[PDB]
């Protein structure tokens, strides 16, 4: 009865998905400068580009790397480092993009970039979120279905995993009681890691002095200001004491580590009209952050006056789970979620006068809609070394490395 | 054409 109408709603929407994908596949030469669709072995709940890029001399490509996880209900889940062949910006545009190999004069053109798996490390349950520490990018922290946050060093592990299945983390970080998804490393303090969880708490560890030899580290500070499930937490990128957290009590809370009150934050906004799932600070604007939520909106915030919302970005059709600023342009925001769309926003076009044809397509700050995933996008990541290149993963084992066309943004 | 297609990726225009 309850699963009868749920399977009725999933079967009507699957024909809407299959009709939307083939229209998107026809529109792919006019929308993108790169499409790399790779079917993964297992679905990934996390995606983040490693910041190192190796560029071989004489070749038109470079090797970029990704931090991936697996989302299996069987007991062989893996922390996965993959490697992507991305073309350089001094390389010639041809038919090597769009996963194509048909030449433009009746034959073969060029090959596309390939995605292989380098390192697999055994993991206690599925990887909810995996993030590298920026001061040492060999250190990757993960989130488990249990209460433990695990810290991995992939140079101290073999590339092929054990068939025994024993997960051996380099550190075991405890302090939570339930699972969670939020994770943030401090870029101005080494080893300061934040984590959000379902036990209404934010934990903070300092692992900068303990050796990475399998010991158990307890939490330095536990922040108990939220009253519901804490979805995401993020450090500020310039000031080392400030961090932000969003939760299921519709609240954005800005904290300070110099405060002694660990149950009351520095500021607190009634941020949305539903559960707030993600936040991201601007890397170029020190007062600006963005929060995304289950009321199909992205909210723009100013830290100097948090009681007034700056802007509401409205084009999504379902619950928004990840928001990320672009690390090359300060006005470029991206967001994804349950509506199988990754929207790219441009806040410099806020307030521009449109035609009524263009008003039906959306607001003028909406720049691009990625319509390539056929399931719910769990996580995405901007490439920090190649501009406008986004990896994005979804629940149907689909990872898409893509870049939009140049005349959309450059005018 | 390219900027209007960016905001309507499910438009078939055919
Ligand atoms: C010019 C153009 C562009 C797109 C994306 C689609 C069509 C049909 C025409």
């Amino acid at each position: 009865m309850a699963d009868k109408e749920a399977a009725f709603d999933d079967a009507v929407e699957e024909r809407v998905i299959n009709e939307e994908y083939k229209i998107w596949k026809k529109n792919t030469p006019f929308l993108y400068d790169l499409v790399m669709t790779h079917a993964l072995e297992w679905p990934s709940l996390t995606a983040q580009w490693l910041p190192d890029v190796t560029r071989p001399e004489g070749k038109d490509f470079s090797i970029h790397r990704l931090v991936l996880g697996t989302h299996t209900s069987d007991e062989q889940n893996h922390l996965v480092i993959a490697s992507v062949q991305l073309p350089n910006d001094d390389a010639q545009f041809d038919a090597s993009h769009y996963d194509s190999e048909k030449g433009e004069f009746g034959g073969f053109g060029s090959v596309s970039g390939k995605i292989e798996i380098e390192i697999k490390i055994n993991h206690e349950g599925e990887v909810n979120r995996a993030r590298y520490m920026p001061q040492n990018p060999c250190i990757i922290a993960t989130k488990t279905p249990s209460s433990d946050v695990l810290v991995f060093d992939y140079t101290k592990h073999p590339s092929k995993p054990d068939p025994s299945g024993e997960c051996n983390p380099d550190l075991r970080l405890r302090g939570h009681q339930k699972e969670g998804y939020g994770l943030s490393w401090n870029p101005n303090l080494s080893g300061h890691l934040l984590s959000a969880s379902d036990d209404h708490t934010i934990c903070l560890w300092d692992i900068s002095a303990v050796p990475k030899e399998g010991k158990v580290v307890d939490a330095k500070t536990i922040f108990t200001g939220h009253t519901a499930v804490v979805e995401d937490v993020s450090w500020h990128l310039l000031h080392e004491s400030l961090f932000g957290s969003v939760a299921d009590d519709q609240k954005l809370m800005i904290w300070d580590t110099r405060s002694n009150n660990t149950s009351k934050p520095s500021h607190s906004v009634d941020a949305h009209t539903a559960e707030v799932n993600c936040l991201s600070f601007n890397p170029y604007s020190e007062f600006i952050l963005a929060t995304g939520s289950a009321d199909k909106t992205v909210a723009l915030w100013d830290l100097r006056n948090l009681k007034l919302k700056l802007h509401s970005f409205e084009s999504h059709k379902d619950e928004i789970f990840q928001v990320q600023w672009s690390p090359h342009n300060e006005t470029i925001l991206a967001s994804s979620g349950t509506d199988r769309r990754l929207n790219v926003w441009d806040l410099s076009k806020i307030g521009e006068e449109q035609s009524p044809e263009d008003a039906e397509d959306g607001p003028p700050e909406l720049l691009f809609i990625h319509g390539g995933h056929t399931a719910k996008i769990s996580d995405f990541s901007w490439n920090p070394n190649e501009p406008w290149v986004i990896c994005s993963v979804s629940e149907d084992n689909i990872m898409q490395v893509w870049q939009m066309a140049e005349n959309i943004y450059n005018d | 054409c390219t900027k209007r297609c960016a905001r309507r990726p499910y438009k078939p225009c055919a």
